[PDB]
């Protein structure tokens, strides 16, 4: 069960969940596999925080193993649209989609824990049906692959040609190596 | 008009008025002019301070001293001091609901009873109120990917904030239209005219360009705050630069002043001549 | 779980669910495959908003990957008889039902994000039984496909023959392509 | 999960479910396959609304895909029993039982959305057992079939022989076409 | 999901579920197959109402397709034991167990909807195992059938021999026929 | 209520005559089942007293001391004749 | 009538009556239409105001050593000032 | 107590005050200044997150509530004081 935390508000004591209390501090946790329903919650959280105080920056702690690419795009599109800088702090693990969101964070606010491990690979999708349907369905997969390389390369800063070869197969980048690659500005070794 | 005709109950108060919109919607102006036109002393009590048990006691209680028995209810004695004086209330939304209930009592019976035993008659006083609920809701932005106007009807806010019986006893809900930009331009001229007459006594002559008045109008006046910031904006912008020169500089004698703005940098340029 | 969000009011502090607070601002979220159960919730939300304030417009995000033909029409039908304009900002992904609902939004209010993918395919259904029953069922289900083209033609503005050719097989449209085809309009993207 | 929508009252603010808030406005929502538990919920809602205000009419949104025939009859009888007219609104697919509730709605207030479809078919069920047992069950469904056609014909006003012909074979009717049959008085312009 | 309803009181608004609000007016609801858990709830509701007002009558709405005989006996015993006269209204359909409870209603307060269907038949309880055990179990089931037939005969008023003949096989019965048979005093007439 | 209004006007010197049909219309709108006769005082106050007061200060009532109350069937709104 | 005749309660009030009926049916008016006819003072207290526990101290006054000791009870002052009068309590249930 | 604010209000607007003797005091020459400690209140606690977030107190929230609006409006300027910077603190060491 989620623990309950009490906030020492002057008007009266306020009861909150651990996630809700942290959300009041513009902290959002991207935990679990990427999905349409879970992604919707993150979008709703970002919208609420931006309206409450667009001047303050929003934080995103990514500890997800990846998932559906389409669901993740909603988070990516909303991250740039909202005025608050979407800080991305990779924690524990960053898969292809999780890594994509990590780079999406505002420049200068992207961080990785000292022992955090990142993984980047090409989207995996398959379709079954008539030959004509597979060709058109397959074409969209390749088209999407180009789109991810373009957006990832822009934030990372790596050349498009290098991204294709690296993205062809799974690439595990340790936290120091991620800074070299350009995924994160620096590592939060200690306070 | 109803009270003057006399086709009404004697106990019922002379008039019931209401005001809505941002702070500084001419509540003081119309009330002061209305009081002047009716030849009744203007009495104004601010509900903004009535937010605590000690402060809310002030209406019928004697905050100055418990030993003091002459003052009694400060709001109540005010009516007693001047029978025809108008009562101006502002920011009533803040006040507790319990305090607002006593207002309903006097409105119905047109009479009040002080703790000390004094009886006050409301048959000769007009009661007006001011509400600023609109600014809080409209300034807020909708929680959506694309923003939307958050303006709401003033009458809607009166209904939610106040109990239904208050509106029923109230003769009508009066909503004052919002300020217009033309009035703001005239307001800027009035302040300059006020400053102008003040300078003429010292012997200093100030001339202001028409473009300068418009420039101050855009940044100074605010929709949420009405014309209150424009007043303050005119004081710091004009009094501060001349003040240094008046003590020592070109304006010590002659007092030739010119006011103009530069379109390229969009900043006011002040020209001082020794004269 | 849904994090709680505190909205400050003159009366006092109030707590609402993240979805509930967004609904208070006339924001409706459509997620997952459309169905009778979820569609009724969206229909219920729209009816409540109309009664609360018919003057103000409603918003409807679309992240569904598909749905049920019957369920989707219920949401579309509701939009027609309610005075508030139902904005349709597609988030993440659109499909046969999502695109129909997305284009259904009032002209000028419909929008789509840059990375959102809008898929439009003809309705597909399977039925078995007696030969007489299949024949009557086949003509009626085919009629629904024709109805979709006629309704789609109105919003898109293209001829029913053009939409039928494009919708004969699965079609994937990019966000710029979708705007050019009349399905949606570009977002302001100004802050 | 379902959103919680607050209400505005003089005493204060009360939180309500989206379904409960609409119920305050005499609006009932029907969805999913008809069931004994589901049918009891609609029946309880109708009875409560009748007691609250008999003069004020009630509204019902039917999106049923069909269900138990017996469960649906409870809603029909309760609908006829209650004094307020039930404004049945077909917002989605309506099966034989769902369509019957639509037709059961008080004449003069029935409505159907322009794109919504209404399917009518004969009641169908399967029973396995001894030759004697199937005949008993066959008579019940045959008797019920006549009752459904007779009651549907009464509300619609169509000939009982003609409706039975259409009912035996699975058929779909568009909202404009439904008006001709008489299932719904008229479509909603807006 | 059950909708909530507010009832006005001098002190203030009171929120109760739809089932509880109707229970306040002495209207009990019986739904689904009879069982120990649901029967426990029904008897609990009857006892509570008896204490609140013994003079007022209890209204049980039977919409069950049949259930275990043992659980039903508890409801039958409680209904007869409590001083308040229970009025059983058959909603939708009444099976062997539902019909038995419906007949148990106090004379003069039993009703059947015009479209309701009442089905009465012998118990279908069975047991398997050693021949000795089946013989003891076989003897017990006859006693329940004899006891059930005798109890049904008393309320309906038919002879014991007649009830046995009707319950030898499934006997579906219409609502108007029930009045002639004597299961219910009279049909409920709509306004 | 009309008698009270008529008595008040009589002291001022104005005579009021209200049509019998007009009284029936006022009764339905003024009286509410839930609120009983509570709104009848407000309806009579706003509808009748406010228009008459305007003429009393200046108009036909100040010069002639006569007033009449009528109902408009097409508009279903009370019409007052001042003389 | 019995009170004037000498058959009224020696220590209890002249009469205690509770009017339970729809609002606006004249329950309140009977009280104000009897005082004018009898030519006696009318004492009316708004029970709705006395909706909290602290409010009861207002009618009887605060005890010695408190802020409200100086101010006498509202109910006691009114009845002492007007021994013969009609006491009207409205919305008693909300009290 | 707020009673003093009335004396300051009269002193500020009229520019003179009368004591028991009734002599008139000239406040035009004197310059009136006050020091309030409402601004000391600050949110010392840092954000609940890996990265600390700056917190800004509402401008004059406590000052607005504690003082009356008419008195506050009369004040020409409610001067504020910012926290001493690290570089500024070095200068203080020399003093
Ligand atoms: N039988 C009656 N004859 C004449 N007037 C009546 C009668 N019954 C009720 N009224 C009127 O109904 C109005 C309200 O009745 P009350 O019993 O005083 O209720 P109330 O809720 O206290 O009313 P307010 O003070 O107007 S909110 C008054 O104008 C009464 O004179």
């Amino acid at each position: 069960l989620v623990p309950m935390v009490i906030e020492q508000t002057s008007r009266g004591e306020r009861s909150f969940d651990i996630y809700s209390r942290l959300l009041k501090e513009r902290v959002i946790f991207l935990t679990g596999q990427v999905e349409d329903h879970m992604a919707n919650l993150i979008v709703a959280q970002m919208l609420f925080l931006e309206a409450e105080n667009p001047e303050k920056d929003i934080y995103l702690y990514i500890n997800s193993p990846g998932g559906v690419i389409t669901a993740g795009m909603s988070i990516y599109d909303t991250m740039q649209f909202i005025k608050p800088d979407v800080s991305t702090i990779c924690m524990g693990q960053a898969a292809s989609m999780g890594a994509f969101l990590l780079t999406a964070g505002a420049k200068g606010k992207r961080f990785c824990l000292p022992n955090s491990r990142v993984m980047i690979h090409q989207p995996l999708g398959g379709y079954q049906g008539q030959a004509t349907d597979i060709e058109i369905h397959a074409r969209e997969i390749l088209k999407v692959k180009g789109r991810m390389n373009e957006l990832m390369a822009l934030h990372t800063g790596q050349s498009l040609e290098q991204i294709e070869r690296d993205t062809e197969r799974d690439r595990f980048l340790s936290a120091p190596e991620a800074v070299e690659y350009g995924l994160v500005d620096s590592i939060l070794t200690h306070r | 008009k109803m009270a003057r005709a006399g086709l009404g109950h004697e106990h019922k108060p002379v008039g019931s008025f209401l005001f809505a919109g941002p702070t500084g919607v001419g509540k003081t102006e119309v009330t002061v002019q209305l009081s002047k036109a009716l030849g009744i002393e203007l009495l104004r009590f601010d509900m903004s301070e009535y937010m605590e048990r000690h402060t809310v006691s002030r209406l019928i209680g004697a905050p100055p001293g418990y030993v003091g028995f002459d003052q009694g209810g400060l709001l109540t004695d005010a009516v007693i001091k001047h029978p025809h004086a108008v009562l101006l209330l502002d920011e009533i939304e803040k006040a507790h609901p319990d305090v607002f209930n006593i207002l309903l009592q006097v409105m119905d019976n047109g009479t009040l009873t002080d703790n000390n035993g004094r009886k006050a008659d409301f048959r000769n006083v007009v009661l007006v109120m001011t509400t600023n609920a609109g600014v809080r809701e409209t300034e807020r932005k909708s929680i959506g990917l694309i923003h939307q106007d958050n303006s709401t009807d003033a009458m809607e806010e009166i209904k939610k904030i106040f109990t239904p019986e208050f509106r029923n006893r109230l003769d009508n809900i009066i909503w004052f239209d919002h300020l217009s930009t033309d009035v703001i331009h005239q307001v800027v001229d009035k302040f300059i005219v006020e400053l102008q007459v003040q300078l003429d006594q010292k012997g200093v002559s100030l001339e202001v360009s028409q473009e300068a008045r418009n420039w101050l109008a855009e940044k100074g006046y605010d929709r949420a705050m009405g014309a209150r910031p424009m007043a303050r904006v005119i004081q710091d912008n004009l009094k501060k630069p001349l003040a240094n020169e008046l003590l020592f500089g070109s304006l010590v004698d002659g007092g030739q002043v010119t006011v103009a703005l530069d379109k390229e940098k969009n900043e006011l340029t002040y020209g001082f001549q020794s004269a």
